């Protein structure tokens, strides 16, 4: 049956919707496994594929990008989503493919990049691509990773680990950190990511857990902010989110805490 | 190629 992320209410997106801000004319790139644009509840304004063997960005063989799409749209119902396919049906993608998707997004004047994905290896190529995006005025959001804790050392994945990216970790409905949510200095903010009910290919819906899911909410929130303030730079959108977050626990585990888009939007 | 890594969802 149809369902919506409980995270929408928890980040206070309805307060923006009722004010007339639903993400209209804000372009959001979903760098993922594609987006099933058949889904009766999704709208896709465009896209492109950088997976060599899967050249249709509008057919989601994994289901992950479709789930991202639905969570983003649930937060920002009127946002223009673009399916930048950088992962295969197996949920894996080479850094070089991801970089082409990032470059594509910049060249098509995307306002927001969501990357609900991560890898353990660093890359100067991947760092230069996300930095270039940020220097271009793009708000870049990424899942912190599902690696849990390792004492006092960082478990945040790339690209989320880079300073220029908004690294998003996961909470449940209680604002309690998910046990598997990655941690470290590079963690910026949290958002709902436990059993986030969203869209799946074939007109289906389902609950999934991960920082992947948390990142989706923040990317939607950025679009709402740019909805109300189309004049704000990415610097400014990121500031509001970080400075108006609801403090939860220690910043190594919770960053600045839960995003509050209503507070961010004023 | 050696330097092209893989990321996952």
């Amino acid at each position: 049956a149809k369902c919506v992320s409980y995270g929408v209410a928890q980040i206070k997106a309805p307060a923006l919707h009722s004010q007339g801000y639903t993400g209209s004319n804000v372009k959001v790139a979903v760098l993922d496994s594609g987006i099933d644009s058949s889904h009766p509840d999704l709208n896709v304004a465009g896209g492109a594929s950088f997976v060599p063997s899967e050249t249709n960005p509008f057919q989601d063989n994994n289901s992950h990008g479709t789930h991202v799409a639905g969570t983003v749209l649930a937060v920002a119902p009127s946002a223009s989503l673009y399916a930048v396919k950088v992962l295969g049906a197996d949920g894996s993608g080479q850094y070089s493919w991801i970089i082409n998707g990032i470059e594509w997004a910049i060249a098509n004047n995307m306002d927001v990049i969501n990357m609900s994905l991560g890898g353990p290896s660093g890359s100067a190529a991947l760092k230069a691509a996300v930095d270039k995006a940020v220097a271009s005025g793009v708000v870049v959001v990424a899942a912190a990773g599902n690696n849990g804790t390792s004492g006092s050392s960082s478990t945040v994945d790339y690209p989320a680990k880079y300073p220029s990216v908004i690294a998003v970790g996961a909470v449940d409905s209680s604002n309690q950190r998910a046990p598997w949510s990655s941690v470290g200095p590079e963690l910026d903010v949290m958002a709902p990511g436990v059993s986030i009910c969203s869209t799946l290919p074939g007109g289906k819906y389902g609950a999934r857990s991960g920082t992947c899911g948390a990142s989706n909410h923040v990317a939607g929130a950025a679009a709402l902010i740019l909805s109300k303030h189309p004049n704000w730079t990415n610097t400014q959108v990121r500031s509001s989110l970080e400075n108006t977050a609801t403090k939860l626990g220690d910043s190594f585990y919770y960053g600045k805490g839960l995003i509050n888009v209503e507070a961010a939007a004023q | 190629v050696e330097e092209d890594h893989v990321a996952h969802a």
